[PDB]
């Protein structure tokens, strides 16, 4: 049979024998391998069912949003500055974070897509003729010189990779290799950061992947416009090791694994059933 | 009450009979009957009636 | 909080109970009778709140 | 230049495509791999592994370890019901939150048979017999042991081997069944009845515990990826 | 010649004015192979105890008649071990042999269309009103089309010129059919294989096809002729098998 | 240097063509066609083998 | 990069093209096919199948089963007309609503000959003879049997074989004829005349019925897809 | 001869024989195979006429609209919300529905096209500078988490397929495999939904293909704009089984096969004709 | 892996080229060139064969 | 995808070019040709044929 093709059921007959395929011991920590043709009479069906949609490349290989980066053209505060930043971490959304905490160690190549959607800010009037705005996305490695403000010559992208995008076109895409220093992306790091067992606890000390700085290249606009940059990670060529139990309780913090307690499942009213 | 259909469709070879032509309130499940203009003749295979559906839309009006 | 289950509608002797939307709160069911049978009671039932628990709005027809 | 023409579908971002894209760190030397033990190449490898099912959810027992404990005791009349739940391994409250529940809830279809492995966690001198039954969804819930002996069943005898595997087979008119349940692809009911009784020597407590594990066989298959209705959020995490 | 004899089970049927046998869409009924099957259980296959000529009740051909429709297998639900294997089993897969028979004379006239319509989904009489499950198909009595349109509140549409489904009634001749023309023909026989998109299905919530007979040219004779000509249907399952034995249904 | 492999079709013109353009390997397409699996690390992680017909104790 | 240049026709949505397009569920395992009986590979397979034609439309008889019933009775003078209609198998009121009418109305051209199969549905002791004639559209409608015997005709004798197939041939100056009729491609007239009479023994009713079926031969062909003027709508269905 | 090529007429002569190709019996349910050269004298013509435009791939293989999805940028009701939905069914238009109820069982691969046309809502004034709006079309499978509102993190497309589209470009296209769980798309399902012969009747219980959620990615607009999203299904690699009679009476409901009665055809005044 | 087949031309340079790009089979073009037909299931669905020249009864 | 770059001349309608363009009636069966007499394959075939010249135009 081909690869990824599930096994079929062989024929069976009415047995009366000293072989017990149904009796086992869970105390050995061994899951049973009972075919349905062991405990009853089955025919010979042929299963053409493939296990294609279960592999880690077919499972993780769908693009999921990880951040909503907001910036503007006229600074009103430091949450809506002329530029912005994003410390690179995949633990800020709730959908992709659960897919990556199903395995302990992963090793995946990435490809990043930005869906940047400007929208006009509310004001007294709105009538203006605006050229199509241009966005710059610079990736500062861990330790590089961050831009303290707009109109700063740290945005020169002398060695850091930077993408540019004039509005109306296709979204930008770039691919990223396996950027760790170990041999796998540790999703969980049960330990401290300093050697005297102190500092910060958990996977915060291992996530050192840099920053990601967004800005408008166009200098002015007659009436200001608030842009929204959404980042779409998608893993590929992925390996995964040591599967975890999937997380029950919903998240609280983007660096901790802090959680409230809840029940294991939804409660019914009685253990049995009643209908004739 | 209070959710009335709009006016029935302008068919080029049909018109509304009295008293359906003057009123503008049609509830759901109402019926309207069609006599036609003084140039046309009734086709016997069809039924010249339209109903309001649940979603405030008249039924499919084929030419009568 | 999740929705509250109404009591089970049971069975109409010589009739048909349509449950197309469960028996939770705000769910609507319907009744009808067999060939050559008379329906004494409402055609459709609804689950509304009565104080603290959920009950059906009307009992079941026989049928006759 | 070369004469081309753009088909419909250009300049779009399909969320589930595959395309080459220019690398941002060219000629980058990734770190060499090592042989870490415990590699997963397939999500069906995890779904073939047992996990104890919280059958005793009633009522408010989910906030303790009494959820997994199915209680058995010496009876006065044989043929009574131990437990019972519908066979909906992605939607039923017993089975949707286990290890076969959290992986199956990421999908929309599922095929193949399953297992239901038991474990008597009582005293070593006690003795019981049970009848675990899976009935296809035609005639409704089996009312007594006489109605449930007609379907699929397995008579489990409690001895030195302290486990018995009811392998719930695959009987369906459709090749796949939906995870979130529709009435076209309903799958059945799992019951368990006192075959004889529990008979104990003196100086042994009455209330015992049976642990129930669920797994998939080697013909399970899932399809049609979606997102799980278990982890929600309102705002971004900071 | 014009004589044929069918023998299924312990019962046989002989004809002497028989046109031909219309074997469905060119398919003789067979068993489920090992590569089309889905259910992993072992099926029970009763050869002689089920596959035999169960005769229904004979309906009367009035001069003002419209037509009648049966709905299978639910019209075979209280005949023999068919109606007992249908209760104790979730699935079920079978083909049929339908023998509609009507003799009058060489002084009567009339012509029936005898058709087997797969999945004749019927429209409501009064819309926005779900109709009853016994106004479509009772267990043994056939059903009857009306001569004009229906105004029932919880029934189907029984205007016979629209065939119930909403199509023109003369366009039914692509479904495997015959005719019972009292000038020449006497009995019509159709061998219908199992037609469904699934290998096996439930027997109670799904009527796999629908046998409609419709008088096109009406029954007219002399007033001194025989004023009662009956129409009997004699349907036999073929190659039946069932799967998933549980307790008796069908709720 | 072209590569021609098998498309994903159902089981009762069936090829495709892949040219890698960029010089790296992070710039490849997804590897959607690896269906190898070995679940005996998680189902049978035992030291002494246990035959399914013999008693485990 | 590679120098290209967009031709006219880029970024358009032609409603009747064919282009590859990236799948939204990649590596999806579709369900295996089974041998369902009754496969249609061509719309001309349905159009070669008979269907009874409602010739007796007059007047208001379409709301009953009297539409299909062509009546015949014992005559006083031979050579009278049984029925008659134009040969327009997509536009004439007799033939546009049958099984050869609903498939042909999806198209705009049609070629090839047709059939017109009859069936005497009278008493088994009665006896008749008929002359079914198809006349090409040159000289107009044939007025009597003497004018209609000159064209194509078939003398049908009513015996033990209770059917006769007039095969209306293909005589035209154009390779195709339009479905909705234009005067350049008019196709003819189909008549039927009493060849001798109906002669019956006593104690048999007078009014009989002849059923008329239409089909296509093995040289039919259709062309130039369009949308049918039979199913209309105003708003969306909910 | 080549495939799909209709047969030609052989030569014939004036016969006088015991062979009767014209006399047959319809009572056998057999359509006659009378060549025109059987009942008259014909020449030997050669027919080059191909049956290309009749096959199910050439017949069904034309894109037909199935829905008109309306949504806006400022919510006024729940029919013109900030987002919308569409329960996926091909029985809401009258043109494609009749082409699919000509066969009982079909098995076709699909390819979907969206023609999304914004249009400015009426107001007091209209003068504004607007960035090109971006649309998101998410496909929720049957059972997934639906977005209760805009600005909800169910729109994260963590695993569901989603397309994005900036206005001005070509329309989006994606292809869909045979998505059923049976072995064919049952257009007609003569049966009930529950086992006690109740519930809902017909093909409503078998149409479980999910939803399709549309929204504007751009957060604001100075003066609101009502968009109209039209969905264009087109079947391909199509098989078709058990042909039905084509439907006479026009439709009423999008889930029932409810209908009013009508005559079989259009009525004339007399059965014969009269002209010399 | 290229495929070269016959174009659709009339009957009294005639080729085309198809490269499948995507890895699936749902992402193919339309199969507009299958003209096989078998209408004897609907025209002749009988058990005993009936020759068109012999009488059917 | 494949890296391309548009030359000058894209998205134009040159009135005298030749380019393939997707057909609107695919798999259409055109009608078979017949041998009509008098085929012109060239406009110079007509220009080699005599024609009487109006030399006496004067006047009116
Ligand atoms: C021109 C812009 C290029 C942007 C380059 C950014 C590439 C860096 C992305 C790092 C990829 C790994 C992300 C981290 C995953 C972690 O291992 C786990 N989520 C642990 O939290
Ligand atoms: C990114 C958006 C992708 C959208 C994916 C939608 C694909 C689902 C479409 C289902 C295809 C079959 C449609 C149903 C046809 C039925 O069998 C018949 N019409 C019965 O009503
Ligand atoms: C990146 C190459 C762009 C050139 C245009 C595409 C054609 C490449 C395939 C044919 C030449 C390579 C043959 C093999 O290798
Ligand atoms: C998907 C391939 C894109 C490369 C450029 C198109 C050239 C492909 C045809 C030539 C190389 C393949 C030869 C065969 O196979």
């Amino acid at each position: 049979r081909a690869v990824g093709r599930v096994a079929d059921t062989v024929a069976s007959g009415p047995v009366n024998t000293e072989q017990i395929p149904a009796l086992t011991a869970v105390e050995t920590g061994h899951t049973s391998q009972v075919v349905p043709s062991d405990t009853m009479q089955t025919r010979h069906v042929i299963n053409y069912h493939t296990r294609s949609e279960s592999s880690i490349e077919n499972f993780m290989g769908r693009a999921a949003c990880v951040y909503i980066a907001q910036y503007a053209t006229e600074k009103v505060n430091d949450e809506l500055d002329r530029y912005t930043n994003w410390e690179i971490t995949t633990r800020q959304v709730a959908q992709l974070r659960r897919k990556l905490e199903m395995f302990t160690y992963m090793r995946f190549d990435l490809e990043i897509t930005f869906v940047i959607t400007s929208s006009q800010r509310t004001s007294t009037t709105y009538a203006s003729d605006s050229p199509p705005l241009t966005h710059q996305v610079m990736y500062v490695p861990p330790g590089g010189p961050i831009p303290k403000s707009y109109e700063d010559f740290a945005w020169q992208t002398s060695t850091n990779p930077s993408v540019f995008w004039t509005e109306g076109n296709a979204p930008p895409r770039m691919s990223i290799p396996f950027m760790s220093v170990g041999n796998a992306y540790c999703n969980f790091y049960d330990g401290w950061s300093h050697f005297s067992q102190s500092g910060v606890y958990g996977y915060t000390t291992l996530n050192n992947m840099g920053h990601l700085y967004f800005r408008h290249v166009n200098k002015s606009t007659a009436y200001p416009v608030n842009s929204v940059a959404r980042v779409y990670f998608k893993p590929k060529h992925v390996k995964a090791w040591v599967p975890r139990a999937p997380r029950l309780c919903p998240y609280l913090k983007a660096r901790n694994v802090n959680f409230n307690v809840q029940g294991v499942t939804e409660s019914r009213n009685k253990i049995t059933l009643d209908r004739s | 009450c209070n959710r009335s259909c709009e006016v029935p469709t302008r068919l080029n070879s049909a018109s509304l009979k009295q008293p359906y032509i003057t009123q503008n309130y049609f509830p759901v499940g109402t019926v309207v009957e069609y006599e036609c203009r003084p140039g046309y003749r009734r086709e016997p295979s069809l039924s010249p009636k339209l109903t309001c559906l649940q979603n405030l839309k008249w039924s499919t009006a084929v030419e009568f | 909080c999740k929705k509250k289950s109404c009591p089970n509608p049971g069975e109409i002797r010589n009739g048909q109970i349509d449950v197309p939307g469960g028996i939770l709160f705000g769910a609507t069911i319907s009744f009808s009778c067999n060939t050559g049978y008379k329906l004494f009671g409402s055609t459709s039932s609804f689950c509304l709140i009565s104080g603290s628990s959920v009950q059906w709005s009307d009992p079941l027809p026989e049928c006759r | 230049g070369l004469p081309t023409m753009n088909t419909p579908g250009s300049t779009q971002f399909l969320t589930s495509d595959d395309f080459q894209s220019p690398s941002a760190m060219p000629q980058f030397d990734v770190t060499p791999e090592i042989q870490i033990p415990g590699q997963v190449r397939n999500l069906m490898e995890i779904a073939e592994v047992d996990s104890v099912v919280p059958v005793n959810n009633t009522e408010g027992h989910v906030n303790s370890m009494e959820a997994y404990r199915i209680p058995v005791r010496p009876q006065t009349s044989s043929g009574e019901q131990v437990f019972g739940f519908q066979l909906q391994p992605g939607h039923d409250s017993v089975l949707k939150h286990t290890l076969l529940g959290e992986i199956l809830n990421y999908y929309a279809n599922w095929s193949g048979s399953m297992k239901l492995t038991f474990m008597y966690c009582g005293a070593a001198m006690a003795t019981g017999k049970f009848l675990i039954a899976y009935s296809p969804p035609g005639a409704g819930v089996p009312g007594s042991r006489r109605d449930a002996m007609l379907g699929t069943h397995v008579i489990w005898d409690v001895g030195l081997q302290s486990s018995c595997v009811l392998c719930v087979p695959w009987i369906s008119q459709t090749n796949y069944r939906y995870v979130t349940s529709d009435a076209y692809t309903d799958a059945g009911y799992i019951t368990c009845w006192y075959q004889t009784s529990i008979v104990t020597p003196p100086d042994i407590p009455t209330t015992s515990t049976i642990l129930c594990f669920v797994s998939a066989c080697n013909d399970f298959s899932v399809r049609l990826l979606r997102d799980t209705p278990f982890i929600t959020q309102q705002a971004l995490f900071q | 010649d014009r004589v044929r004899s069918i023998t299924l089970g312990n019962s046989t049927i002989t004809t002497q004015e028989c046109a031909n046998v219309v074997v469905g869409y060119g398919v003789w009924p067979t068993y489920l192979s090992d590569h089309e099957a889905t259910a992993v259980d072992q099926p029970t296959q009763p050869d002689v105890a089920t596959c035999r000529f169960y005769t229904l009740e004979s309906v009367k051909w009035e001069s003002s008649s419209a037509g009648w429709w049966w709905k299978f297998p639910e019209a075979l639900s209280d005949m023999g071990l068919f109606g007992q294997n249908m209760q104790y089993h979730y699935l079920g897969r079978t083909g049929y042999t339908i023998h509609v028979q009507c003799n009058a004379s060489k002084f009567h006239q009339g012509c029936l269309l005898v058709v087997c319509v797969p999945e004749a989904e019927m429209g409501a009489a009064t819309t926005d009103h779900a109709f009853n499950h016994t106004k479509l198909s009772n267990i043994g009595q056939a059903m009857e089309f009306s001569a004009k349109k229906s105004t029932d509140q919880t029934g189907p549409q029984t205007a016979v010129h629209n065939a119930g489904m909403g199509v023109a009634v003369g366009n039914l001749t692509i479904f495997p059919h015959q005719w019972i023309n009292l000038r020449t023909n006497n009995s019509a026989t159709i061998v219908m294989p199992y037609i469904n998109s699934v290998p096996m299905d439930n027997m109670y919530r799904h009527y796999n096809f629908t046998l409609m007979v419709i008088p096109f040219a009406k029954l007219e004779h002399s007033p001194q002729a025989s004023t009662y000509v009956p129409i009997t249907v004699t349907v036999a399952p073929m190659c039946a098998e069932y799967n998933g034995l549980r307790l008796a249904g069908h709720q | 240097g072209a590569q021609v492999s098998t498309q994903k079709t159902g089981a009762h013109i069936i090829h495709y063509t892949n040219i890698n353009y960029y010089k790296d390997s992070a710039s490849n397409s997804l590897n959607r066609q690896d269906f190898t699996q070995d679940p005996s690390k998680f189902t049978e992680p035992v030291k002494d083998v246990m035959i399914k017909t013999l008693p485990a104790l």
